[PDB]
Formats: C-alpha cells, structure tokens, sequence
RNA sequence: CGCUGAAAGCAUCUAAGCGGGAAGCCCGCCCCAAGAUGAGGCCUCCCACGGCAGCCGGUAAGGACCCGGGAAGACCA
RNA sequence: CGAUGUCGGCUCGUCGCAUCCUGGGGCUGAAGAAGGUCCCAAGGGUUGGGCUGUUCGCCCAUUAAAGCGGCACGCGAGCUG
RNA sequence: AAGUCUGGGCUAAGUGGUAAAGGAUGUGGCGCCGCGAAGACAGCCAGCUGGUCGAGUGGCGCCGCGCCGAAAAUGAUCGGGGCUUAAGCCCAGCGCCGAAGCUGCGGGUCUGGG
C-alpha cells in the first residue's frame, strides 16, 4: 500500500474509491493500490 | 414593599420516561425541574425545585456518531491516569450514569448546586423504588 | 473455587524422586462452616469458615449468638471463601490432593518504617567520591517548575511488609489428613504462626 | 440502468409475506427473512414481487438497487438455493469430510477441521474439490471465503486452496 | 551543552 | 483483509447489513478501597430506664482505661 | 540583576512518538531464509566495558534491540564538582 | 438574564470547535459540449463495426458546504454540559435580555442666567 497525500490513478485500469471516510485506488496491479494520508 | 421569599413548602415529586429522549434536551428540562424555575416564587438561594424521578434512562437516545465518538473522561491523580470512555461502554456498563453526568454539567457550581443533584434519582428500566413518595407523571 | 483456612507452621525439604523440594508446612483443617452468603441474602456466593477452637470465656455475646445460630464450636478466626460451596459442614484439608497447585495468601512480615532501599530496590548514593550523608537517600523526586508538584505513587520511604499477598500456582507436595497437615512446595508469606488461606489456583 | 424497478420473477410456489422493515421468503429449501428499508415499499403482485422508491435522491436510489436485490437473492436461496466450489491445488494437499466436517489437509504441520455453522452443508466429491451449500447467500460466500483464507493461493506457484473459476496469476521464482 | 555560566559560585 | 451490495444493468469491504484482525484497548490476575457524605450489604447481641429530634442521671450489649507481651511498631495504631 | 545557581555525571523518574526491539499489516526487483520500504501500535524492554570533564563521538564484547526527543538543554533547600 | 421564536436553504464532518500546496465518483446547485429509438453507455454473443437490451450516457468548467493532506511531549475539553430539518452555516424577519450609556424620582457642588 502506499501512502499519499497525492494520490492519483496510475493505469487505465486503476479505480478511486472512497471507503470509510478515505479515499482510496484499488487495482488490479498490487503496485497500485493507494491510500491517502 | 419588599420583594416575596417564600417559606418553606412541600417539595413535588416528579416523573419522566426517558424513553426515546435526546439525552441533552432532557437533561436541560431536568436541571430546570431541579432549580425550581418553572415555580413562579423561585428563589435562588434555597432548594425549592422538585425532586425528579427518571426511568429507562437506558433507553436515553442521541443523534451522530456520539455513540461510539462520545468520551467520558476520568482522571485519577496519578501519572498515565486519564481513562476514556464511550458512550456506547458507558450505556453498557452503567447506562444511568449518561443522564447523570449530563444534567449534573447542567446545574449550578457550589453546595446548592450539588444538592441539587441529589434530588435527582434516575434508574435503568421502567420501575423505580418511590411509589411510597407517589411521583407525578410528567410529559416532557 | 474452593478453599481453606489454615496456619504456616514451617519450612523444610523433603525427598521425593532423587530431588531436594523445599515446602511449607500448612496446618489447614478443619474448618467448620458458620455461614453461607447466598445470592438471594447476600447477593453472591460464599462460605463463612471458622478456624481454631475459642476459649468460650473469650467470646462475647454478639460472638456468641453467631455461632449458635450455626451450631458450631466458639472459633478464634472467621474467614469467607469465595465461590466456594462445600457439601458438608466441616472443610478439611482432603479437598487438595497432591499434584494439585493453589494459591496461598497470608500477612508479610512488616519491616516497620523502611527506607528507600530495602522498600524499593533502589540504588541510593555512592560511598565515596565526595557523596555527602546521601548513601542511602532517594535522589531526585521532580522535575521544575514544571509541574512543580511531586507524583501521586512516587516511591518514597515508608512502612512496609505486614501487608496482605498473595503467591500463587504453589504445588501441592503431599498432604497428611490425619495431622490436617498440607505440604506446599516453596514459600509463603508471612511468620510462622501466621494465619494463611489456602485456595486452589487461578493459574491454567 | 436500473436494478431496483426491475421485477422479481417469483417461482412456483414460494410465499413472500410483508411486514414493516422486512420481508419473508418461504420456499422448497427452508425460510430466511430480509430486512427492508421502513423508506421502501415492497409490492407482492402475480407472481413476482416489487420494490419501489419514494423518491429520486441520492439515499433511496442507493436502498432501490439493494433492497430488490436482496429479495431476489432470497427468493433463489429458498428454491434453487447456494453454492460455491472450491479447488484444491498443490501436491500433498487433499481434503475429505469427517461427518458433517470438512478436514483440509494443506501442509500445515496439522489439519485444519471446519465445522459447517447452521443452514451449511459440505461436500466433497474428488479429494480436491469441496462445495459450500446453503439457502442463504451471502452466509455461503462467507464460508467459502473462510474455508479459503486457511490456505490462499501462493503468489509464486499453482498451490493452495482456490476459488472455482478462480484464475492463476503467478510470478516468476527468481 | 557547555554555555558560560552567568552566575559566579557562592562566596563566604 | 474480506462476505453480501447498490447509487453507477458492470465494478465496488459500505452507502443497508455481516465477518476476520495487534505485545496495544475493556474485562480477567494481584493489592488498596463505603469520607463511594451516593457514607452500601448480611449475621449476631442490647433494649422497651428514672428526672423536667432538648437536658441531666444510672445502665444494657459492648468499648476504653491499666497491666503481661508481640516476626505489630518511631509515638499512635 | 533589594540573585530565576549556571555544563557533565549520579540518583529518581515521567511524558511524547517522527518506533530501536517485541506484536500486527500492505507493497517488494517478496522462491525459501533473510532484507528493503511504508502503515498500525507507546504495553514492556532498550546490556557491560576502553578513551575524553565531556554531552556527543569513536572503539571492544555482546544483544530481540543497543531509539530520538520534552520535562527551567527534568532533577545542586537531592549528591557530585 | 432573554426564543428550545418564524420562514427558505446547505452541511453529516461533532465540520462547526485552529493551517498550506496539492489530491479525491463527498454533497448540493449552475454551465458547456460528445453520443444515442438510423438503438448510445453497461452487461452478455462476434470482429473501432456487428447482434437483444430499451434508455439515457460520457467528458470539460464554475458556485456553495464539507473530506484528506494534519506528528510533541503533566489530564482532558467548543468556557463547560451538551447540540445534528441544530443549540452548526447562509439569507430574511418579529420579540425579548442586556452597562455605572439614556430616562424617571430625590439629593449635593461648582458655573451661568434670573
Ligand atoms: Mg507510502
Ligand atoms: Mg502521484
Ligand atoms: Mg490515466
Ligand atoms: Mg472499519
Ligand atoms: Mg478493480
Ligand atoms: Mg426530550
Ligand atoms: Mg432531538
Ligand atoms: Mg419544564
Ligand atoms: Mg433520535
Ligand atoms: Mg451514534
Ligand atoms: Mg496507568
Ligand atoms: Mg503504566
Ligand atoms: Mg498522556
Ligand atoms: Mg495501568
Ligand atoms: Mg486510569
Ligand atoms: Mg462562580
Ligand atoms: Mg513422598
Ligand atoms: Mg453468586
Ligand atoms: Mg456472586
Ligand atoms: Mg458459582
Ligand atoms: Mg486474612
Ligand atoms: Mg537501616
Ligand atoms: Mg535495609
Ligand atoms: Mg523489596
Ligand atoms: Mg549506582
Ligand atoms: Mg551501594
Ligand atoms: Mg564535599
Ligand atoms: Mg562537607
Ligand atoms: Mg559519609
Ligand atoms: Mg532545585
Ligand atoms: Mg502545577
Ligand atoms: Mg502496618
Ligand atoms: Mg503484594
Ligand atoms: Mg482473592
Ligand atoms: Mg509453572
Ligand atoms: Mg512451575
Ligand atoms: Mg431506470
Ligand atoms: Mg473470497
Ligand atoms: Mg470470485
Ligand atoms: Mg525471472
Ligand atoms: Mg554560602
Ligand atoms: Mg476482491
Ligand atoms: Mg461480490
Ligand atoms: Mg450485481
Ligand atoms: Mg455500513
Ligand atoms: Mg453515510
Ligand atoms: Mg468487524
Ligand atoms: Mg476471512
Ligand atoms: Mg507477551
Ligand atoms: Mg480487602
Ligand atoms: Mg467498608
Ligand atoms: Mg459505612
Ligand atoms: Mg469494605
Ligand atoms: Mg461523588
Ligand atoms: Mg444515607
Ligand atoms: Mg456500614
Ligand atoms: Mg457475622
Ligand atoms: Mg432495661
Ligand atoms: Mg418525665
Ligand atoms: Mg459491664
Ligand atoms: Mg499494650
Ligand atoms: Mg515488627
Ligand atoms: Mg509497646
Ligand atoms: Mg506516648
Ligand atoms: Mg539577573
Ligand atoms: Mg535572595
Ligand atoms: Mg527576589
Ligand atoms: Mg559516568
Ligand atoms: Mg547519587
Ligand atoms: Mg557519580
Ligand atoms: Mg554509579
Ligand atoms: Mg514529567
Ligand atoms: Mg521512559
Ligand atoms: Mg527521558
Ligand atoms: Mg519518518
Ligand atoms: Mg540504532
Ligand atoms: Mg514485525
Ligand atoms: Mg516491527
Ligand atoms: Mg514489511
Ligand atoms: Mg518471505
Ligand atoms: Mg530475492
Ligand atoms: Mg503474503
Ligand atoms: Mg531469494
Ligand atoms: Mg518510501
Ligand atoms: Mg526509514
Ligand atoms: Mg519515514
Ligand atoms: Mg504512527
Ligand atoms: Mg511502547
Ligand atoms: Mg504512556
Ligand atoms: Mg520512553
Ligand atoms: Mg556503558
Ligand atoms: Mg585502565
Ligand atoms: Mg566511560
Ligand atoms: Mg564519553
Ligand atoms: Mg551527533
Ligand atoms: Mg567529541
Ligand atoms: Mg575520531
Ligand atoms: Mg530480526
Ligand atoms: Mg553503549
Ligand atoms: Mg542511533
Ligand atoms: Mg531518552
Ligand atoms: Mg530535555
Ligand atoms: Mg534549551
Ligand atoms: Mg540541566
Ligand atoms: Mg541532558
Ligand atoms: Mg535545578
Ligand atoms: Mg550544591
Ligand atoms: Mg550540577
Ligand atoms: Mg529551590
Ligand atoms: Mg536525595
Ligand atoms: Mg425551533
Ligand atoms: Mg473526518
Ligand atoms: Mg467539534
Ligand atoms: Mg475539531
Ligand atoms: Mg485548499
Ligand atoms: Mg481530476
Ligand atoms: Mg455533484
Ligand atoms: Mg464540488
Ligand atoms: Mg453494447
Ligand atoms: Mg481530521
Ligand atoms: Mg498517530
Ligand atoms: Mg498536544
Ligand atoms: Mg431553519
Ligand atoms: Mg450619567
Ligand atoms: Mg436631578
Ligand atoms: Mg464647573
Ligand atoms: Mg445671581
Ligand atoms: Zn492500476
């Protein structure tokens, strides 16, 4: 996971979510996946 | 002339369901009831305010996410000795103290104020052990 | 849980399996019942043990009338046991058998007032390059201005021992019915003579 | 576009009865009952039940698509009912049932024993495949999901416990 | 760290 | 980290709801503790005194004083 | 400035967490083992020596680790000097 | 001490009640194009075209209010309790409370006119 103030989709296959409060990027390349923070 | 200070007069007894009330606008009617200001011939430094019965305190009710946000706070003296505790733990463990510490927050500093709170008996569930003072039903 | 009244009456070791165990010897029988504290009286449950034949010369009419009401010998000491609801009427050191592992509680001994060091464990001063009358004081005990004041719990000097403790998992050595004797495998608290409940353990 | 005033075909015979903030599913396979938003309106017509929205904002197109869906996953529950099929792949590992228990042996130093929870019942047809059944689907996909987590596929060869239809990514041993 | 002291020591 | 799942026919751990998950948090262990003036509870004992929610006087059950001591202790306890 | 005693050590702690270790995680150019990097976490723990007044630092031998800070650069009506 | 006052609206963070670049399908309200009953977007059956679904769908910008970015040392807290169609925020009202200011009544002293 990484941690960001910035966080943006990577890939076209990326996807921003916004779970409890945060806003996450789940994908389907581990690499990608993001939290903000 | 000189203003009227009432002699002493039987205190009324008084009950309310918390049932289903937001906690903080019950409170605010209790402390109300406790100082005696909804009697025309209040005087502000004697215990004239009615004695107030309260049940289903456990049923008091909250808006937001106070329920798990809400902190009750105690410190004891000693280092590290600040305890915190939810709302949602509090109803689970000592349900009438919520009400309790609220309206006690709502009522005069001081001695008068103290005793006050004393004449303020609030119980989880619906019964209550003052029939013998045989309590008003209030609608609050 | 379960439980039993009983004196320290001494140490030694005995020989068990090529191996030196250090023990306690308890006098813990017989403990006659007094009464029970039952959930619907009290609000919980437990046994009311009575220990040590009285004197009825010593026991006042209050005393007197408690015992009566049990119909139980006039006893020196009167102790509960909690959770503990024996069938009979009489506890004796039986309810133990060896191998099993208890708990002891007794009264330490009290060192009266005592110093920083010996209550403690602390290192007190150096005994020479120019330590001056601090050999054995307690150093610092704040900070500044901030916050100006001194702990609620700092260790300081003070009375010490005479205090209830508890040691406990102890092992059950061996136990002697016909002498109330039980045989606890280490130490426990407090003099000889020294009255100490016995309790099996919490430990798992 | 739309989930929530899509209907939802009810097969002979089920019942669905409605109460405030519920409704109860009846069928073949056993009941199980479906909270209901007190906001939405449930309808039982001929054959085929109903779920409609007292408004257009944000929250009660959110509970539409839910609350038929949940009804429609309980409708198939009490008829055809659940599944979800489990793969067992890598060498020493197999699995068997002992009872109503299912025993996977997944090269751990010991087997793991799942016992099947109320409205579950396992199978296991070769020694690497075992089938999670029951009416309720949501219970169903958690079981699966447990059953799997004792086990994950390893990242690097094909070995573990899988998903049917579950695919093989792997990545390469150095 | 060493800073110079701003007070003497105390005299009799 | 998931199950189920819309808004958004797909997808989504979430917006309804439900699981898993730390030496950490609450309980559990040990010790203090009803001055907890919110001064609690049980067992047992005394008792229905003479004089004009008060006073004085003798008692009840009980306590203290004094004394012999004490792995209790500075005195006190 | 009709006085707020000043570095370092000792003794005694206590808090913070930007976490040295231990516990729990995600990603890894993560085969395993062992690392990296970020997240959660302050409950406990965080050794003995040589040199220097030293704080610090370097070095020896270890270790799960040999954390960084605040408290009048914590603490001289507590000692040292 | 005096409104749990009235009417319209936003906010779901206890934001209100302590901060920046910057990041974001948070929410509400404007605006502009792209596409589509010659069948678009999504899903399922093929090769940016096809087929049944039968509707809306995708991108750009602006406005309000919120979210993250947000770590520090004794015990916490918006003054406290407590507050969620408000006891928060924006717009518009009526009424009250409130000082040794203003008024009423009485008194003093100086100054000025009688
Ligand atoms: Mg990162
Ligand atoms: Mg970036
Ligand atoms: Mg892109
Ligand atoms: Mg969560
Ligand atoms: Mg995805
Ligand atoms: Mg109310
Ligand atoms: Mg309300
Ligand atoms: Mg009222
Ligand atoms: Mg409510
Ligand atoms: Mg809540
Ligand atoms: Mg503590
Ligand atoms: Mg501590
Ligand atoms: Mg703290
Ligand atoms: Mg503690
Ligand atoms: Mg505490
Ligand atoms: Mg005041
Ligand atoms: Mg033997
Ligand atoms: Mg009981
Ligand atoms: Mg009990
Ligand atoms: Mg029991
Ligand atoms: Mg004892
Ligand atoms: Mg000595
Ligand atoms: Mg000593
Ligand atoms: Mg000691
Ligand atoms: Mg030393
Ligand atoms: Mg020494
Ligand atoms: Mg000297
Ligand atoms: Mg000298
Ligand atoms: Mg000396
Ligand atoms: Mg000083
Ligand atoms: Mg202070
Ligand atoms: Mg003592
Ligand atoms: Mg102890
Ligand atoms: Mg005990
Ligand atoms: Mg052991
Ligand atoms: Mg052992
Ligand atoms: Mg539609
Ligand atoms: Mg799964
Ligand atoms: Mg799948
Ligand atoms: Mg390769
Ligand atoms: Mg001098
Ligand atoms: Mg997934
Ligand atoms: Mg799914
Ligand atoms: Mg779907
Ligand atoms: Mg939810
Ligand atoms: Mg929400
Ligand atoms: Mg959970
Ligand atoms: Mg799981
Ligand atoms: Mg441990
Ligand atoms: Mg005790
Ligand atoms: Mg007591
Ligand atoms: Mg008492
Ligand atoms: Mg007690
Ligand atoms: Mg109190
Ligand atoms: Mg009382
Ligand atoms: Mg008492
Ligand atoms: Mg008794
Ligand atoms: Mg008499
Ligand atoms: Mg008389
Ligand atoms: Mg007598
Ligand atoms: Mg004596
Ligand atoms: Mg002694
Ligand atoms: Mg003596
Ligand atoms: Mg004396
Ligand atoms: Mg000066
Ligand atoms: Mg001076
Ligand atoms: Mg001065
Ligand atoms: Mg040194
Ligand atoms: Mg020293
Ligand atoms: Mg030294
Ligand atoms: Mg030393
Ligand atoms: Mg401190
Ligand atoms: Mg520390
Ligand atoms: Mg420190
Ligand atoms: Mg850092
Ligand atoms: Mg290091
Ligand atoms: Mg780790
Ligand atoms: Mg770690
Ligand atoms: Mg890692
Ligand atoms: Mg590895
Ligand atoms: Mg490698
Ligand atoms: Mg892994
Ligand atoms: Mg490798
Ligand atoms: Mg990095
Ligand atoms: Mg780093
Ligand atoms: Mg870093
Ligand atoms: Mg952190
Ligand atoms: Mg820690
Ligand atoms: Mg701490
Ligand atoms: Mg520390
Ligand atoms: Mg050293
Ligand atoms: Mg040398
Ligand atoms: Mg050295
Ligand atoms: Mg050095
Ligand atoms: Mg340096
Ligand atoms: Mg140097
Ligand atoms: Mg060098
Ligand atoms: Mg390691
Ligand atoms: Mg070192
Ligand atoms: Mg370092
Ligand atoms: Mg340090
Ligand atoms: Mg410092
Ligand atoms: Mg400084
Ligand atoms: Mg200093
Ligand atoms: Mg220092
Ligand atoms: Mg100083
Ligand atoms: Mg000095
Ligand atoms: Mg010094
Ligand atoms: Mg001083
Ligand atoms: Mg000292
Ligand atoms: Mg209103
Ligand atoms: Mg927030
Ligand atoms: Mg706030
Ligand atoms: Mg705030
Ligand atoms: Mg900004
Ligand atoms: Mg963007
Ligand atoms: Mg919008
Ligand atoms: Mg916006
Ligand atoms: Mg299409
Ligand atoms: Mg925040
Ligand atoms: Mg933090
Ligand atoms: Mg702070
Ligand atoms: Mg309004
Ligand atoms: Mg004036
Ligand atoms: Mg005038
Ligand atoms: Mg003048
Ligand atoms: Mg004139
Ligand atoms: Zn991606």
């Amino acid at each position: 996971m990484k941690v960001r103030a910035s966080v943006k989709r990577i890939c076209d296959k990326c996807k921003v979510i916004r779970r409890h409060g945060r806003v996450y990027v789940i994908c389907e390349n581990p690499k990608h996946k993001q939290r903000q923070g | 002339m000189k203003t009227y200070v009432p002699k002493q007069v039987e205190p009324r007894w008084v009950l309310i369901d918390a049932e289903g009330k937001t906690l903080g606008r019950l409170a605010t009617k209790i402390a109300t009831l406790l100082r005696g200001k909804h009697r025309p011939d209040w005087t502000p430094n004697v215990a004239m305010g009615d004695f107030v019965v309260v049940v289903n305190a456990d049923k008091i009710r909250v808006t937001g996410k106070k329920l798990e946000q809400k902190i009750y706070t105690r410190y004891s003296g000693y280092p590290g000795g600040l305890k915190k505790i939810p709302l949602e733990k509090m109803l689970a463990t000592h349900p009438e103290r919520v009400l309790e510490h609220a309206v006690k927050g709502m009522l005069p500093k001081g001695p008068l104020g103290r005793r006050l709170f004393k004449r303020l008996k609030v119980y989880a569930g619906p019964d209550h052990p003052h029939q013998a003072q045989r309590p008003e039903k209030l609608e609050v | 849980m379960k439980g039993i009244l009983g004196v320290k009456v001494g140490m030694t070791r005995i020989f068990r399996d090529d191996r030196a165990v250090p023990v306690t010897v308890i006098l813990a029988g017989p403990c006659p019942v007094v009464q029970r504290r039952t959930p619907e009286k009290d609000g919980y449950t437990a046994v009311q043990l009575g220990f040590l034949p009285q004197n009825p010369k010593r026991v006042n009419r209050p005393l007197k009338g408690h015992f009566a009401k049990a119909g139980v010998e006039p006893v020196r000491i009167l102790r509960e046991i909690r959770d503990f609801n024996p069938e009979g009427d009489t506890v004796t050191v039986e309810i133990f058998k060896p191998g099993e592992r208890v708990d002891v509680t007794g009264t330490s001994k009290g060192r009266g007032f005592a110093g920083v060091m010996k209550r403690w464990n602390f290192a007190g001063g150096p005994d020479s390059h120019g330590a001056h009358k601090i050999h054995r004081h307690p150093g610092s005990i704040g900070n500044r201005k901030t916050p100006g004041r001194v702990y609620k719990g700092k260790k300081m000097a003070g009375h010490y021992g005479a205090e209830r403790v508890t040691v406990m998992n102890l092992e059950v050595v061996d136990v002697i019915p016909e002498e109330n004797l039980l045989l606890v495998k280490g130490a426990v608290p407090g003099p000889n003579g020294g009255l100490v409940i016995v309790r099996e353990t919490k430990k798992a | 576009s739309r989930i929530g005033r899509l209907p939802i075909p009810v097969p002979k015979g089920v019942s669905v009865e409605v109460a405030p903030g519920r409704v109860k599913v009846k069928g073949p396979k056993g009941e199980l009952e479906v909270p209901v938003s007190p906001e939405m309106r449930v309808v039982v017509e001929e054959g085929v039940v109903r779920v409609e929205r007292p408004s257009d904002e944000r929250r009660h197109k959110s509970l539409h698509g839910l609350t038929r869906t949940l009804i429609a996953n309980a409708v198939k529950g009490v008829s055809e009912g659940y599944s979800k099929e489990l793969l067992i792949k890598g060498i020493g590992y197999r699995a068997r049932l002992v009872g109503r228990a299912l025993e996977l042996t997944v090269g751990f130093s010991h087997p793991v024993v799942v016992e099947p929870p109320e409205g579950i019942t396992f199978e296991v047809p070769e020694p690497t495949r075992v089938r999670v059944s029951g009416i309720d689907k949501q219970k169903v996909g958690q079981v699966a999901a447990n059953i799997r987590a004792i086990r994950k596929p390893s990242a690097y060869h094909e070995k573990g416990i899988y998903y049917a239809g579950e695919p093989v990514r792997l990545k390469p041993g150095k | 760290v060493d800073k110079p002291d701003y007070r003497p020591r105390p005299r009799p």
